[PDB]
């Protein structure tokens, strides 16, 4: 029947920082005359809710998108790929890695 | 402040709204038209009531723009899109009566009903019966009988309505800045950007008519053609001196004549193309049909269709009580999603609209990047004309012989290539100067020219000089007759069937050219050209963003609006038709009548 759980910013004044949030639902003055948080001649809501239906085409459908970002700041390491390791074998000159 | 920096963002919070909600308007349509129920009515109800009574807002406030100062091209038309007010100029009261007046005339002229005077028991309906009795008949009496009454019970109350409709609107045109409803309705035709390229609303006024002496002698060699064999079928029915009556052609108002082409067929020894058994015996169903009429299409170039269509999409068989509508249309929903509406059936004439509506799908797709307020093409001709031009490179003995539905040991011939050609010209020119005769009235009358009493007159004596049919009975001042008619009791512009056949060729000729064939140029084929392809999408893709004057240079070289190709079409039926009128004139004379 239609979706509108997510939503989505189309007005701000100023572009996002790297790795910045805004949620403020503050309405946004489009034109010069200035709204006391309502729609007016020149006011605009930032955020629009999608219709995300299964009936959607390709390129509209919603899609979950997870950033994995790494940092190695000079606090110690803490998270570290998996390391394996082989069978031990007796009695035979070999080179080793404990 | 600003003015043209808020405006994006007006037209952005418009179409983001709009987008939405014609997708819920178009789904609630595509639902209904699957599961015709009552159920569904309010579906569209509320779709539609809400789609309007939200863009009457949108149309609203967008008049507080001063558009004489936007630099920009795009956000100019786009604005001007919407700072129209459509019919809110008149006041209330002069709005409700037109409302009214159109209801009343809509539905008086989808009520057809005459009987009989000799059984009073058995009327009948503009469907098939009155309509297929007149049309599918060898007789004289009865089909005159018959045209006689729809254009009587149905024809007298027609003018006391088209009457004030007339004056109304051509009211509401003056109170619109238009002198009257022929401006309105070339309103569209009329673009004054970039230079070179400005199209006024008089220059299509005066080129209709300029370009129209040029298919005055192809249309005159059929029509003695046909006349002759009219003397070879009824005796003493036609005077050679003058031309052949109303009723007698085969349709009710002489849009077509193919239905006449039975009377007419040169040499009818040698039978049609026709693949129904090749499709029949090599069991071909509704989906094979979609799936080889598809490969010409990508072949050409355009795109595969995506996924979903084939899946939503109804196709074939509403089988069960669940009725479905059979008229071919093609659904453009938003967001990503086309559909298809047919009823397909093993049949050449299926295959060709089959094709057509692929056709149609492509070029609605063609668009999609546009914005909302400019996907669409870039004049009403080219949608219908990319849609016929694929049915007639389909229909080619030359494509069905390569997709393996002709015997690869066909020997065709110029007798058949002339049948066909005849055939082809029947269905073509046979209403090109029925159209112009009726845009051209429809302008007059509409311009004020020609006073209340002084229609029926002007316009017998017009189709009698330009297009050449006298009147087989006498008729009264009172008769509205042109208003028996679909196209006219629905506020439809007629010119745009008029240009896009005009274009087809055209395209079909650029297209020719680029096809690298050598021969007649409906043998002509674009199978397997990739710059064929290319060379359309460049323009189909533009959608309305450009002018339909500049949309005509990536394909046509020339953008003046002449009718080279279509004489070129026909050249050996017309050089078959200079051999065959050699005794019999080519003309008539508006001095003989059926009654006088
Ligand atoms: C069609 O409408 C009927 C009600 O008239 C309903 O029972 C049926 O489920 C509908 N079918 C679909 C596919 O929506």
């Amino acid at each position: 029947g239609g979706n509108y759980n997510y939503l989505y910013r189309l007005f701000r004044k100023s572009n996002l920082k790297p790795f910045e949030r805004d949620i403020s639902t503050e309405i946004y003055q489009a034109g010069s005359t200035p709204c006391n948080g309502v729609k007016g001649f020149n006011c605009y809501f930032p955020l629009q809710s999608y219709g995300f239906q299964p009936t959607y085409g390709v390129g509209y459908q919603p899609y979950r998108v997870v950033v994995l970002s790494f940092e190695l700041l000079h606090a110690p390491a803490t998270v570290c790929g998996p390391k394996k390791s082989t069978n031990l074998v007796k009695n035979k000159c070999v080179n080793f890695n404990f | 402040s600003t003015i043209e920096e808020q405006a994006k963002t007006f037209l952005d919070k418009f179409n983001h709204e709009a987008e939405d909600l014609f997708y819920q308007s178009s789904l609630a349509s595509w639902n209904y038209n699957t599961n015709i129920t009552e159920e569904n009515v309010q579906n569209m109800n509320n779709a539609g009531d809400k789609w309007s009574a939200f863009l009457k807002e949108q149309s609203t406030l967008a008049q507080m723009y001063p558009l004489q100062e936007i630099q920009n091209l795009t956000v100019k038309l786009q604005l001007q899109a919407l700072q129209q007010n459509g019919s809110s100029v008149l006041s209330e009261d002069k709005s409700k009566r037109l409302n009214t007046i159109l209801n009343t005339m809509s539905t008086i002229y989808s009520t057809g009903k005459v009987c009989n005077p000799d059984n009073p028991q058995e009327c009948l309906l503009l469907e098939p019966g009155l309509n297929e009795i007149m049309a599918n008949s060898l007789d004289y009496n009865e089909r005159l009988w018959a045209w006689e009454s729809w254009r009587s019970e149905v024809g007298k109350q027609l003018r006391p309505l088209y009457e004030e409709y007339v004056v109304l609107k051509n009211e509401m045109a003056r109170a619109n800045h238009y002198e009257d409803y022929g401006d309105y309705w070339r309103g569209d035709y009329e673009v004054n950007g970039v230079d070179g390229y400005d199209y006024s609303r008089g220059q299509l006024i005066e080129d209709v008519e300029h370009t129209f002496e040029e298919i005055k002698p192809l249309y005159e060699h059929l029509h003695a053609y046909v006349r002759a064999k009219l003397m070879n079928a009824y005796p003493s029915y036609i005077s050679p001196i003058g031309c052949l009556p109303a009723h007698l052609l085969g349709d009710m108002w002489g849009r077509f004549w193919t239905n006449l082409y039975s009377l007419t067929v040169p040499f009818g020894q040698k039978p049609n193309i026709d693949v129904t058994d090749a499709m029949v015996d090599q069991a071909w169903d509704a989906q094979r049909i979609f799936k080889e009429a598809e490969k010409f299409f990508v072949s050409v170039g355009l795109p595969n269709m995506t996924q979903g269509f084939w899946e939503n999409s109804m196709l074939t068989d509403p089988g069960n009580v669940q009725k479905a509508v059979c008229h071919p249309t093609a659904w453009d929903l938003g967001k990503g999603d086309f559909r298809i509406l047919m009823c397909t059936k093993v049949t050449m004439d299926d295959f060709l609209t089959a094709h057509h509506e692929m056709g149609h799908i492509q070029y609605d797709m063609a668009y999609a990047a546009q914005p909302f307020l400019l996907r669409n093409g870039a004049n009403e001709g080219f949608h219908e004309a990319v849609g016929e031009i694929m049915s007639l490179s389909a229909a080619t003995p030359k494509h069905l012989k390569s997709i393996g539905l002709l015997s690869p040991d066909f020997q065709e011939d110029n007798e058949t290539e002339i049948n066909f050609l005849l055939k082809q010209a029947l269905t073509i020119v046979g209403t090109l100067p029925f159209t112009y005769m009726l845009e051209k009235w429809r302008w007059m009358v509409f311009k004020g020219e020609i006073p209340k009493d002084q229609w029926m007159k002007k316009w017998w004596e017009m189709k009698r000089e330009i297009v050449g049919v006298v009147e087989p009975v006498p008729h009264d001042e009172t008769y509205c007759d042109p208003a028996s008619l679909f196209h006219v009791s629905n506020d439809y512009s007629f010119i745009r069937y008029y240009t896009r056949t005009l274009y087809q060729f055209q395209f079909q000729e650029a297209l020719c050219q680029a096809a690298k064939h050598e021969g007649p140029l409906h043998k002509c084929d674009i199978s397997n050209s990739t710059e064929a392809g290319q060379k359309l999408f460049n323009m189909l893709r533009l959608g309305k963003s450009e002018p339909w004057t500049l949309a005509l240079e990536n394909v046509v070289g020339a953008k003046n609006m002449n009718v080279r190709p279509l004489l070129n079409y026909f050249e050996p039926l017309f050089t078959w038709l200079k051999d065959q009128n050699k005794n019999s004139f080519v003309g008539w004379s508006t001095d003989w009548s059926p009654y006088a």
